[PDB]
RNA sequence: CCCGCAGAAGAAGCACCGGCUAACUCCGUGCCAGCAGCCGCGGUAAUACGGAGGGUGCAAGCGUUAAUCGGAAUUACUGGGCGUAAAGCGCACGCAGGCGGUUUGUUAAGUCAGAUGUGAAAUCCCCGGGCUCAACCUGGGAACUGCAUCUGAUACUGGCAA
RNA sequence: UAGCUAGUAGGUGGGGUAACGGCUCACCUAGGCGACGAUCCCUAGCUGGUCUGAGAGGAUGACCAGCCACACUGGAACUGA
């Protein structure tokens, strides 16, 4: 059956961006809202909201500037069959720092920059082009 | 002042009722030393006119490639048919290191120093149009800045 | 016993000694416990070329080490001042 | 070592004045430029890219009169040090004692400067230097002792020196056939014909 | 303090003897996977207190006999 | 393949046996030879070519080709064998060493002097 | 290591010259004589076989071989592939392994911070010193990419309870 | 190369080493190891390192250091710290 919802919605938003939709809906969890909050504070995704108690779900809206898409590429690096772990000095820099990196730390989940000032290592989730 | 330089040339055949009749083909790129590099492809009966036809066709298919100083900014992938390429900035010095049928198309771009390498099968016709769209997919900080805050 | 001997590492016709503390039964330049200093006989006009650490050799004398003739002459030559 | 051969053969083959003959009549009858000698060297050879690289290497090598192994070691040392590779390589190569002796003007050709060096002539800090592979250090003194004094060769060289440009980084001095070294030379003063990057590209492969 | 390890019995009972196994994760030096690894010792006990399928700590001491070098101190979660 | 499949069984290399069953990775060996042969080449070319059968000191028996112009080999004599293969004749992977031990060199050869091992004349 | 003696004296060779890879023209040989690492070149005009002259590459050395690695993404983890080429078992059913929906507490076993002990001295590296110059010797740092212990961090997996 | 192992695995008491010890003795138990490679074959001294490649790796253990095991081929001890 299903093995991960993180990969599920990452693939979902990628395919939605390719097909040029305007709304994506999926169930919710604390990890989901945390990752959505981080993405929105950085600014790839427009906004988010939640509805429902017994069956809560999230909704996301993409972003456009002209006909060219915004999310150029995306892929989940950590898989439930193989883990990845990096020290402080080993935080990779995608796209020579132009891009973003999702890191889960002891102090929470945030961008790579604040981790670098705080000098804390943790988990790696996805690479945004 | 635009530059030019030949790459390769090979014969072909048709084998029509009378017998084997031949023709020639040529390919060439152009560059102004400040990006904005295109290429062309054409065929004729003999080389002296074939190369001229190739160059006269090459004036089309212009593109615009952002460049920084003298080196390329960030790595880029490239895929087409059965060839793949890889690049890396290597700021300052060390010139340009790259294989054949790749040196010319990059030299006219104006970059005086860069590091790159091509993967897989490397027939020259297919290898070109890989660095082209690779540079097409390139982004400088201004464009990404234009869609996210600062 | 425990002694303070001399060993060399230099090229032919160009000595370079290195005073060290080790066991008597071992070889000249082989196993050793801890380096303590060095001496350059040919040396030059330059002042540098004769250094030791008085504290460590004093401690090792306290622990029960002995002395060799050349190193004794050297330390008498330098002492704290001479 | 050393070349020991017909020098204008290499002058003609390269296709540019190599400054290594340096007589008084720097005229055509000496050289016969743009001929490319040989049995039938009249024909244009239609160089290729690898040929361009090899010819540039030949030019840069013969101008400074060095064999292969020394050049490879020089490239290794230049690459080890920091900074731009080509500029560092040229700056390092310029520092050879024979070249600075020639540029001071105590000779006419680099080869004759080396001949003077090998015969225990040039003096520094009151100590004789034997070899031309010596690397000069900043803020040194170049001079000639008294055994080789009153030799007409040095006077003739001094008189013919002024036809050159007297590079700024070095002080011409020469009031009493005595000089003074100042600093490492740089890109601006040396001729801009030589292209650095191609040598590095050649050693890349 | 005194270093300790925790394990599982999965063993028969001889006269004053139990066998224990312990587990821990490790990172493979090549492929990056994590694989469960098992190691086995032999223990000298007292009054054959523990039983099959019980969780118990362990510590080392003087070598008593062949392959027997550790002894128990405390037992926690008695029985299954 | 998935990572579990690898940690169950690792990858495998290839032995890649070399082209010289002369073995012992020794560039040169010594032989005694027994007799001389002449045999035809393959289709696209045609001439006469000389070979020789050598019974080495390691118990191996192989056949080698002799290059040059003329030779002085009969019955049994001491020669030197080096690496290198001839594509034309099928069944030979060796070149006899000219101008060494007992195989005397060619005469009058002037161009390409170093090979064939003949005392270069200084006049 | 310095000083002196008329003294040019006493001192240069070796590979390649069709493409791959820098440089060509004549004479004799004419499916014989032969080369060659792959393509293969030779029956009357060889830029490839033998000689001569020129050219090209390194030089107190230069070519031949033997052996190791990358070019090889041709064992593919970082980094490949399975409709038609070398490749999906004939199908199902299920132990041992691997991996798991979604909440709230506890736990510090993974994991991450900080400190301490330990990874012998040569070498590999960076600033300098010395032998007329380097090779070579050497003063001080750097890393030995781990191991063990102690104190902390609780977002994710792990053990617990609902 | 799919089953190996009775001083083999423990307990009780004596003897022998500088010392715990199946290090050896008499008795009592029914065990120990193994698919996360036991037994059985072929092959090789081991590291700080060396060479190569950008990194990962891949071969290798020449001299200089560190440690073992070996003195015609099999076995024993006296002497001595």
């Amino acid at each position: 059956s299903m093995q991960d919802p993180i990969a599920d919605m990452l693939t979902r938003i990628r395919n939605g961006q390719a097909a040029n939709k305007a709304a994506v809906t999926m169930p919710s969890s604390k990890l989901k809202v945390a990752i959505a909050n981080v993405l929105k504070e950085e600014g790839f995704i427009e906004d988010f909201k939640v509805e429902g108690d017994t069956k809560p779900e999230l909704e996301l809206t993409l972003k456009y500037f002209q006909g060219k898409a915004v999310v150029e590429s995306i892929q989940r690096v950590s898989r439930p069959g193989l883990r990845i772990y990096k020290r402080k000095d080993e935080l990779p820099k995608v796209m020579a720092g132009l891009g973003i990196a999702v890191v889960s730390t002891s102090k929470g989940v945030m961008t790579d920059r604040a981790a670098r000032q705080a000098g804390l290592g943790g988990e790696i989730i996805c690479y945004v082009a | 002042e635009l530059q030019e330089k030949l790459i390769a040339v090979n014969r072909v055949s048709k084998t029509v009722k009378g017998g084997r009749i031949f023709s020639f083909t040529a390919l060439t790129v152009v560059g102004d030393g400040n990006g904005r590099v295109g290429f062309g492809y054409g065929k004729a009966r003999e080389v002296p006119a074939a190369i001229q036809k190739a160059m006269e066709k090459a004036r089309r298919n212009m593109i615009n490639v952002a460049l920084n100083n003298g080196t390329l900014q960030h790595p880029v992938k490239g895929v087409h048919t059965g060839s793949r390429v890889f690049m890396q900035p290597a700021s300052e010095g060390t010139g340009i290191i790259a294989g054949g049928a790749m040196r010319a198309v990059l030299e006219v771009a104006g970059v005086h120093n860069v590091l790159a390498k091509a993967y897989g099968s490397t027939n020259p016709i297919n290898v070109v149009r890989a660095t082209i769209d690779g540079l097409e997919n390139m982004n400088s900080p201004e464009m990404v800045a234009a869609k996210r805050g600062k | 016993m425990v002694t303070i001997r001399l060993a060399r590492h230099g090229a032919k016709k160009r000595p370079f000694y290195q005073v060290v503390v080790a066991d008597s039964r071992n070889a000249r330049n082989g196993r050793f416990i801890e380096r303590v200093g060095f001496f350059n006989p040919i040396a030059s006009e330059k002042e540098e070329g004769t250094r030791l650490d008085l504290d460590r050799i004093a401690h090792w004398v306290g622990q029960g080490a002995t002395i060799s003739d050349r190193v004794a002459a050297l330390i008498k030559e330098v002492n704290k001042a001479a | 070592a050393r070349y020991l051969g017909p020098k204008l053969k290499l002058s003609r083959r390269e296709g540019t004045d190599l400054f290594l003959k340096s007589g008084v009549r720097a005229i055509d009858t000496k050289c016969k430029i743009e001929q490319a000698p040989g049995q039938h060297g009249a024909r244009k050879p239609r160089l290729s890219d690898y040929g361009v690289q090899l010819r540039e290497k030949q030019k840069v090598r013969r101008i400074y009169g060095v064999l292969e192994r020394q050049f490879r070691n020089y490239y290794k040392e230049a690459a080890r040090l920091k900074g731009n590779t080509g500029e560092n390589l040229l700056a390092l190569l310029e520092g050879r004692l024979d070249n600075v002796v020639y540029r001071m003007g105590f000779g006419a050709t680099r080869a004759e400067a080396r001949q003077l060096v090998s015969h225990k002539a040039i003096m520094v800090n009151g100590r004789v230097v034997n070899i031309a592979s010596y690397q000069v250090s900043p803020n040194d003194v170049v001079s000639i002792r008294e055994k080789a004094k009153k030799q007409s060769r040095v006077k003739a060289a001094l008189e013919l020196a002024e036809q050159r440009e007297k590079p700024t980084w070095l002080e011409v001095d020469a009031g009493k056939m005595e000089g003074t070294f100042k600093r490492k030379p740089e890109r601006s003063d040396l001729s801009a014909d030589i292209n650095e990057h191609l040598i590095v590209e050649l050693y890349s492969k | 303090k005194i270093r300790t390890l925790q394990g599982r019995v999965v063993s028969d009972k001889m006269e004053k003897s139990i066998v224990v196994a312990i587990e821990r994760f490790v990172k493979h030096p090549i492929y990056g996977k994590f694989i469960k690894r098992t190691t086995k010792l032999h223990v000298h006990d007292e009054n054959n207190e523990c039983g099959i399928g019980d969780v118990v700590e362990i510590r080392e001491c003087r070598p008593l006999s062949k392959t027997k070098s550790w002894t128990l101190v405390r037992v926690v979660e008695k029985a299954v | 393949a998935t990572v579990n499949q690898l940690v169950r069984k690792p990858r495998a290399r290839k032995v890649a046996k070399s082209n010289v069953p002369a073995l012992e990775a020794c560039p040169q060996k010594r032989g005694v030879c027994t007799r001389v042969y002449t045999t035809t080449p393959k289709k696209p070319n045609s001439a006469l070519r000389k070979v020789c059968r050598v019974r080495l000191t390691n118990g191996f028996e192989v056949t080698s080709y002799i290059g040059g112009e003329g030779h002085n080999l009969q019955e049994h004599s001491v020669i030197l064998i080096r690496g290198g293969r001839v594509k034309d004749l099928p069944g030979v992977r060796y070149h006899t060493v000219r101008g060494a031990l007992d195989c005397s060199g060619v005469k009058d050869r002037k161009q390409a002097r170093s090979k064939y091992g003949v005392k270069r004349p200084k006049a």
